Parts: structure tokens; sequence; C-alpha cells
RNA sequence: GAGGGCGUGAAACCGUUAAGAGGUAAACGGGUGGGGUCCGCGCAGUCCGCCCGGAGGAUUCAACCCGGCGGCGGGUCCGG
RNA sequence: CGGCUACCCACCCGACCCGUCUUGAAACACGGACCAAGGAGUCUAACACGUGCGCGAGUCGGGGGCUCGCACGAAAGCCGC
């Protein structure tokens, strides 16, 4: 029981993550590369109102 | 057979990075293409650079990536550095010259662009001189590193100079046998 | 960006079929399987594919529009041309020509337009 | 380095006038391979550890 | 005189034994597979005459010969529709194979379609009524 | 949250965007630039083969 | 999905509860639709069943148009019986088929006091 | 990762990297430091001088609490007030100097080095060194003692 | 071919059938030869994709322009 | 008709039964009747070196606190007088 199972990120390396993570979100090769269908999906991501 | 010689196949060498990183690969691909079609020495050692480790690249310091340039020469030249340049607590004023690094810290940025200098990357060096005409490289204090000051051939046998392993700098702890010559012998 | 896009999709995509032979794309905007650089349709800023008709007569052919990125609902324009071989050849030979759009993979379009007409026509 | 202007949809589908300027974040470098450092250590500390 | 692929040369491979580990003929605990011996006695790693031979890198056969079916195609293993019509490019060259887990049922149909596209097909004719 | 590269952060307290290591890093763009075409070489494209 | 966390998704101890359920949970368990005549006109969607049910079959080796009678409720073996379906042994001897009472549709209940009871509070939790 | 360690790799090998003459079976040497005079004398020795023996005073109750005083140096003597304060204190004006507090900072004790320009200052520390001292009378600041 | 320790049913071992062999105990590596099972093919008739000169039919573009949409390319950075 | 092939047989040549202790094994040195399953360099702490990443004269929240009660949430986000 006494593995060491937890690891410790540094913060800065967490958020480096969130930040690149976020970027690569934004362009269309990557996302349709991972597999999802974008076809028919209009501009790239996408903002919807605060009504919903 | 014929060759009675010691077979040493491969040299030393370090042929692609081992850094997985993607821009790093871009700039080895740029470099690499400049080193085998610009005929420029620059563009070899430079892209032998970013063969090099993370650890064999020394980050620069802002006091002697003055200092290099306040040489007579060096006015109007650019500073190349593969290589990272921190900031410095001791200097106080900072030139009007250039820079064209890797990674440089916030702090450094920020009293550069305070300072009135131009900081650039390696694809606007590229851009900027193929050759590397006006450039002068740097490198970093590699031999003041903490691990560096553990290597000799002995910690103490011609007193040797060369800083043994122990917990704590001080009193009781490899200071008897050896150190002086009323407990035993002395080094 | 696109060597950034190559550099990161020509490894843990949906796509790279590594499976017991070479790389396969599979790509549904392609004109040659070759997981390759200069056979690309989804991270250049022109990309030019082949297609066959829904309809079944006819082949279709997918262009990039270069002139607005990141919106696919009209980022790529497609047209129908249904002739007899020869004069769709000539078309897409002056279409590729004619134009400064991808020098490149000129005889990919081709020879997947003509392989996919030897395909359709029986 | 520069900041586009994304249209914001509406509920329906339709293009709204309104236009936000992209923000950083998705300009930000992409570095898959520090997201998977970072990735695998998270997922190393999201398990119960096991069995004993 | 099914499609009969662009210029293949004679094919050679060196030997065509699939070399027999030491010792697999005395006993039938022993699977046929080949596993190096590291043995301070054994003849077969002090490469005595009149014994087995081990495999090494000089039984590497032709790059332009490697992975070469008989008939002069690749062969890529097929699962559906569109990893058939994956080799729409370059079907003079390489073949397709079906998986053992696909049906009867869409079996007919990957081979109606490599069939349109002219894709060779190394199994056709199994699995049917 | 995060910010440009202008400004800090004004949720988090000690965060900045990360730097930037090619700005502009369209490689055929550079590659196909007259300012590195004006210092090559030459298109060296003979093979001398070995000869019998 | 599942939010309280004092009922499992754990598919050992739903099988344990399942197998070793009481006869008040196995009835519950046993449980029936109703027909579409029979829900239009109570406003209820399922119903535990009992001895006196009139019963179709819609699916299994006997497929509708056999409105029967049950006769016995095997708990124990989670299956019903009933006296239309039918199948002979070697020795000529008729025995019931095993049906299991989710596969079947009730076209008729018994009428008691206490389904009305069960009837109305049916109702009155369906709004 | 097991699938990265050598002993995945080194399957098949009989004596698994360890000989098959030597055959280190539980502890051929001893245990920990054993034998630091007898048998292990060319590596206690020779690689860490001064490990055997009594050395000076032995203080009783000794605690790294009283002796407590971070040094500070002249180079670090600026950058503890900010580099806009000194500029808009030493831009012309007067013979007015700015006060750089030390102990607020958390350093008790100035010390010497070089680089200390020509706009004086006032330090007030516990502690200064001779040297910190003549710097700061040769740049014309004063030497402030606090408690 | 699920018949009461009854899902799937391998090896060691045994029985029977089919084939082959049998004085240097059996077994093996290199090289062939013979036999048998099986596979692919049509066995003195199987090669294809393009161009041109010849013989009939059936169609309408293309060659040039008008009608029209969508994109490529630069200039006045004109209009914002 | 052609076919290499984990099928069988014959012929010429070579060929002692594997593993280890050993300077030396086919040994009149030892273990091994055969077959199926299991079976042997893992983990913690500490140190040293090499490598990769982030920040960089600073670095690190592992100790706690903040969010509404959420399966994945024993995760993750934030603290900065
Ligand atoms: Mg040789
Ligand atoms: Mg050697
Ligand atoms: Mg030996
Ligand atoms: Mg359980
Ligand atoms: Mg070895
Ligand atoms: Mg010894
Ligand atoms: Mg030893
Ligand atoms: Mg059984
Ligand atoms: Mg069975
Ligand atoms: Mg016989
Ligand atoms: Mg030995
Ligand atoms: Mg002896
Ligand atoms: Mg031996
Ligand atoms: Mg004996
Ligand atoms: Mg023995
Ligand atoms: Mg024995
Ligand atoms: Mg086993
Ligand atoms: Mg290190």
């Amino acid at each position: 029981t006494w593995r060491r199972w937890h690891r410790r990120v540094n913060t800065t390396q967490k958020r480096y993550a969130i930040c690149s993570a976020l970027a690569a979100s934004a362009l269309p090769a990557l996302v349709m590369s991972k597999g999802h269908r974008i076809e028919e999906v209009p501009e790239l991501p996408l903002v919807v109102e605060d009504k919903v | 057979g014929v060759d009675i010689r010691h077979n040493k196949d491969r040299k030393v060498r370090r042929k692609e990075p081992k850094s997985q990183d993607i821009y790093l690969r871009l700039l080895v691909k740029l470099y690499r293409f400049l080193a085998r079609r610009t005929n420029s020495t620059f563009n070899q050692v430079v892209l032998k650079r970013l063969f090099m480790s993370r650890t064999n690249r020394p980050p620069l310091s802002l006091s002697r990536m003055i200092r290099k340039m306040k040489l007579p020469g060096r006015e109007n030249k650019t500073a190349v550095v593969v290589g990272t340049i921190t900031d410095d607590v001791r200097v106080q004023e900072v030139p009007k010259l250039k820079v064209c690094a890797l990674r440089v810290t916030s702090r450094a940025r920020s009293r550069i662009l305070r300072a009135g200098g131009k900081i650039l990357t390696f694809d606007q060096l590229a851009l900027d001189s193929p050759k590397g005409c006006g450039t002068v490289l740097l490198s970093g204090p590699r031999k003041g590193r903490e691990v560096y000051r553990h290597f000799g051939k002995a910690p103490g046998t011609p007193h040797s100079h060369t800083k043994p392993y122990v917990r704590s700098k001080g009193r009781k702890f490899e200071r008897a046998r050896g150190r002086r010559a009323s407990r035993g012998y002395k080094n | 960006s696109a060597h950034l896009q190559w550099m990161v999709v020509r490894n843990c995509s949906s796509f790279l079929i590594k499976r017991n032979k070479q790389t396969y794309s599979t790509e549904p905007n392609n004109l040659k399987a070759r997981n390759s650089f200069r056979y690309n349709g989804l991270i250049h800023r022109k990309t030019v594919g082949v297609e066959p008709a829904a309809d079944g007569k006819g082949v279709v052919v997918v262009i990039k529009r270069r002139s607005g990125q990141r919106k696919p609902a009209t980022s790529y324009v497609r047209t129908t041309i249904n002739k007899n071989a020869r004069a769709t050849l000539s078309s897409i030979r002056h279409m590729i020509r004619k134009n400064k759009y991808r020098p490149d993979l000129r005889m990919a379009a081709i020879r997947r337009a003509s392989a996919i007409l030897r395909s359709q026509k029986p | 380095c520069a900041r586009p202007l994304i249209s914001v949809y509406s509920e329906k589908g339709e293009s709204s006038g309104k236009n936000v300027t992209l923000p950083a974040v998705f300009k930000a470098p992409i570095r898959p391979d520090i997201v998977n450092f970072v990735h695998t250590n998270l997922r190393k500390n999201n398990r119960q550890p096991y069995a004993v | 005189a099914a499609l009969r692929p662009l210029v293949k040369p004679k094919i050679v491979k060196k030997r065509t034994k699939k070399f027999i580990r030491h010792q697999s003929d005395r006993y039938v605990k022993i699977k046929r597979n080949w596993r190096k011996p590291r043995g301070i006695d054994n003849r077969v790693r002090r490469r005595f005459k009149g014994q087995i031979l081990m495999p090494n890198i000089g039984y590497g056969s032709n790059k332009k010969t490697k992975h070469m079916l008989p008939s002069g195609f690749r062969k890529f293993l097929v699962h559906n529709v569109k990893e058939l019509e994956v080799l729409l490019m370059c079907n003079k060259s390489y073949c397709a194979e079906i998986a053992h887990n696909v049906s009867s049922k869409n079996r007919k149909a990957i081979v109606e379609r490599a069939a349109q596209l002219a894709i060779r097909v190394t199994n056709p004719n199994a699995r049917l009524r | 949250l995060y910010g440009t590269w202008r400004k800090a952060a004004s949720l988090k307290s000690n965060y900045n965007l990360p730097m930037h290591k090619m700005i502009n890093t369209d490689l055929s763009r550079i590659l196909k630039s007259p300012e590195i075409q004006r210092a090559l070489r030459a298109p060296r494209k003979k093979i001398h083969r070995r000869v019998l | 999905m599942k939010f309280n966390p004092f009922v499992t998704s754990d598919r050992s101890k739903n099988r344990k509860r399942h197998f070793n359920a009481p006869s008040h949970i196995r009835r519950k368990i046993m449980s029936s639709p109703l027909s579409k005549e029979l829900r239009q006109k109570y406003n209820v969607r399922s119903m535990p069943i009992r001895k006196d049910d009139e019963v179709q079959v819609v699916r299994g080796h006997y497929k509708g148009q056999q409105i029967g009678k049950v006769v016995q409720v095997y708990r124990k073996k989670y299956v019903i019986y009933i006296e239309r379906v039918q199948r002979e042994k070697a020795n000529g001897t008729t025995v019931h088929v095993g049906i299991h009472p989710s596969k079947v549709v009730i076209t008729r209940l018994k009428l008691d006091k206490d389904r009305k009871k069960i009837l109305e509070r049916k109702a009155k939790s369906r709004q | 990762p097991s699938r990265l360690r050598k002993t995945r790799k080194l399957r098949g090998h009989v004596s698994h990297g360890h000989g098959r003459i030597g055959k280190h079976r539980k502890h051929p040497g001893g245990r920990g430091n054993a034998g630091g005079l007898h048998h292990h004398r060319i590596n206690f020795d020779k690689y860490h001088p001064g490990y055997f023996g009594k050395v000076g005073m032995k203080h009783y109750h000794l605690k790294r609490n009283q002796s407590f005083c971070p040094t500070v140096n002249l180079d670090k003597l600026w950058t503890l007030v900010s580099e806009q304060t000194r500029v808009n204190a030493a831009k012309n004006k007067t013979g007015a100097a700015p006060i750089i507090d030390v102990v607020r900072s958390g350093y008790y004790k100035v010390l010497g080095k070089g680089k200390l320009p020509k706009q004086p200052v006032i330090v007030k520390a516990k502690f200064f060194s001779r040297r910190a001292e003549e710097k700061i009378k040769s740049v014309g600041g004063a030497c402030v003692l606090v408690a």
C-alpha cells in the first residue's frame, strides 16, 4: 500500500498544458485528425449566447 | 580478417536531438538546411549547439551578455545565444544592443524593452542573416556548475581541492582523519 | 502553422493505420493514401481532392476556398463534373495548371480521377 | 500573432452582430509532449491504488 | 490472369527453412520457434560443423523483394469498405486480404467493391454458401 | 483569466503567457523567401553512382 | 447517471441481491407490462402479476393471440406458468413451459380491494 | 516503467547481468558501512577523508536559531527596494538619500562585494563588515546600526 | 458432436485406420531424388493501358460568344 | 502443368545430450521418465550521475484553506498580507 502512486506536477506545467490544449483546440486540422465531425459545423471555437 | 585495428564504429556524436520539442525540431530542420546549403560554419556550430543537450547548454546571464559586447568591435553586432539569457541582480545599466536567443526570462525581456534593445528568435535571426553575418555566438559558464566541483582525481590525495560528498558542511562531518595532522594522517 | 499541424498530426491522430504494413492515412479529403506532407488535405491552406459522385455518375472535386480559414462550413467548395473522361481530365488539368492553386499534386489528382473513372464506367 | 474576430452564434444558428476578439490562449504555443507528460501524471493521480 | 501487376523480378530468399530450434525434436515440450541458446557447452552457439544454423543478419532478403508474395503483390489486411477504398491509389502493387472475423454478408460486399476498384484479394472464394 | 502577452492575468496572481519560440513559423515561407534563397550554393542533383 | 452513494452500480452486488432477494422483493421484480387498452383505461404502466391474471404472450417460441390464464408463479425460479402454453414430455404427459414474467403482456387483471388501493396509489403517483 | 526496465531486456541471459563466476548472492562485502577501518579503507579513505575521529568542542543543546544571520551582499543591497524608487530618489534632486532597511527584507548582516554605484544610500542593519562599511563610506553613504 | 464432475476439450499416453520405412539404438544439419495430401491455373487459346491509319451505328459538348454562380491572382490599398 | 513447404522415405557428407561449477565436459562430474499450469531482479526511502520538461536568482505547495450537496470528483481549479 506504500507504493508511490500519486505524482505531483508543477503548477506552471499544469497551466502550460491547459494553455497548449486550449490552443490546439482552435485549429480545425488537429480536431479533425482527432476525429470530431466538423463538416457542416460553423466557425471554430463556437461562441453561443447567454440564453443557452 | 582485414582490419587488425580495433572496431570503434561510431565516434562520439549525437546526430538527432533527443528532445522531442516540436519547435526545437523545426529549428533543427531550418538550421540543418542552412548549414548544408549556405557554406556557413556559423550555421554549422549553431546546428551542433541545437543538437547539444539541455544540460550542456548553460544559461547565459545578462551581465556577461553585456560585457562580451562592451569590447571594441562589437557595437553594431547582434548577440546570438543557443540557450537562455537570464536576469542579473548585479548590473544597473543595459545598452542598446540586440539579442537573438531562445527562451529569455521575463525580467530580462522587460529590462531589455525598457532599455530600448531588440530581442529576436532564431527564425528572425535566420531571415536577417542566413550565413550569420554581423553575429557573435556566445556560451555560458559550464564549469561553474555545482556538479563539476566534485569532479577530480580524488577528494584529497594531493589535497585535490574537489569537494567530497557529505550531508552537512560543518563540524563532525568528515573533518578528522586526513583533514588535520593532529588526528592520524593529513591528506 | 501548417508545419506545426503536420508535426502534431503525423503521429497520434485518428488516422495513420500502421497495421502490418506502411502508413496509410484514409484521410477523407486526399489524393494519395500515403500519409505524407506534400499530399495532405486537412492541414494546408490550399488543398485539392477528388471523390465519387453521390448519384453514381461523374466525379466531384473538392477544393479548399482559402478566402476564409477556421470556418469548415464554407472552407471546401465542391463541383460535380460529369463528362466523357477526356473533357473532365482536361478540365482538371486546366483547373490546376492555369491557376496558381496547387502546382504540386497535379499527377495525384489526375491519377486518382482517371482510376476512379475506370472503376466507375462499368 | 494577430487576434481575429469570431462571430457569436445564436440558438437558431444565425451569426449575430456581436463579435468578440480572439484571446491569446488560442494563440499560445502547442506542446503535445508536455500535454502528454502532465496528462500521464494526472492519470497516475486519478486512481484508487489497488489491492494489497 | 486476374490483374497481372507491374515489373517484379525473380524473388530469392537465400534459404527457405524457417530455422528450427536446437533439441526441439527430442522434447515435445519445446515449441519449434527459434530461441538463442546461451550455454557454455552448446555446439550450436560454438558453431560446430554438421549442426543447425543460427539466424543472423546474413539471411536478410533483398529490399526490392521484401514482403513479396509469389504472385507479385504486397499483402495488406482489410476489415471493411473504407479500409478497402484506401487501396484505390496503389492497387497495382498492393493486394487486399480480408480479416478472418469478417462474416460472409459483409465479405461479399468487400469482394464486390474490390472487383469494382480492381484490387486483388488473396481469398475471394472463402466462407461462401 | 490568462491575458495577452502585454499584460498579466488578473485572476491568477503569478502567471504569464509562455514564451513563443518561433514567431513566424511557416517553414515553407521561410525557405522560399528571397532572403534565404539569395545565399544558397546551387541545386546539386547529380547522383554519381558506382562505376564498374 | 447514478448520483446517490447508497446504491450500487456493482454487478456482483446487484446479482447477489437479485438472486437472493426475499419474496416480497421478488414480487416487485416479477412485474409485467400492460396492454394498450388497459393502460389507456387505468393510466398505469406496470403491475405485479398474480394467480388469476389473463396473459397474452409476446415473445418466445409462442407469440401472440394466446390470451390464457396463469396457474402458478414460482418466485424461486422467476417463472410464471400459463395454462394455455403446454409441452408434451416423452411419455405423453403434458407440462407447462417456463415463461419469464417480463415478456408477458397482461390483458385482464383480477379485481380486489387491495388492488383498487394499489391502482389508486399508481394513478396518484403518476399524477 | 517495467517495460523500460533493463530486467525485461535481460530475460534470456542465464546469470542475468551479474556473472556466472562471481555469484552475487546476498551481501558479499558486508552491510552498509561494514569494515570502515578493516577492509574497506581504500573506499572510506581516498573518497571520504576525515570520516573517523573527533574534531572539536561539544556544544550541548545547540540550536540553529541563535546564530541566525542571513548575509546580504552589496549586489543584493539594491533590489530590496524597487528601481523606480532609487531612480526617482537619485534623479539629481538634492542631497537626500533613500534608506534601505535590510531587517525589513529579512537579512541581518551586510557584507561587501563590488558594483556599488556613486549614488549614496543609508543602510540600517544589525551587523556590518569593515569592507562593506568602507565601500559605503567611499560611495558617500551613511552606515546606521539598528537593533 | 451438451446424456447426470454433462461448456470449450490441447500435450504426455493408448487403440484403430491410411501412407511410408526398418540390421550399425533412435533422432538432427547441408544437398537433392521419389511418393502422398493440398493449392492456383487450362492446359500445343489466354497478358494489358495509350496513340494513329481503316469499317458501321448512336449522341452532344468541345472550337467562339452571350446568360449565371463559386473560387484562384495582383493593382487603385480606391469604398470601410 | 508448377509449387517452396513443421508430411513420409531413401541416398552422400558432417554430426557424442542439454544446463552449469570449472584452466578443461559427451564424460566413468552433477540435475533431468514425459507432459500442462505456476515459478525467480519488483516496491519504498536516501544518494550520485546522465537525459527531457517548466520557471529561472530564484524555485517548489508535498501542510492547510477557499467553490454548491454531484458518477467519473480520493480528480481538478485557486490562495500570495
Ligand atoms: Mg571480413
Ligand atoms: Mg569485435
Ligand atoms: Mg567452454
Ligand atoms: Mg466487489
Ligand atoms: Mg550475455
Ligand atoms: Mg573467485
Ligand atoms: Mg561480487
Ligand atoms: Mg463437457
Ligand atoms: Mg460443447
Ligand atoms: Mg502399415
Ligand atoms: Mg570460466
Ligand atoms: Mg578440477
Ligand atoms: Mg556440459
Ligand atoms: Mg557420482
Ligand atoms: Mg545429468
Ligand atoms: Mg538423475
Ligand atoms: Mg508457464
Ligand atoms: Mg539532472
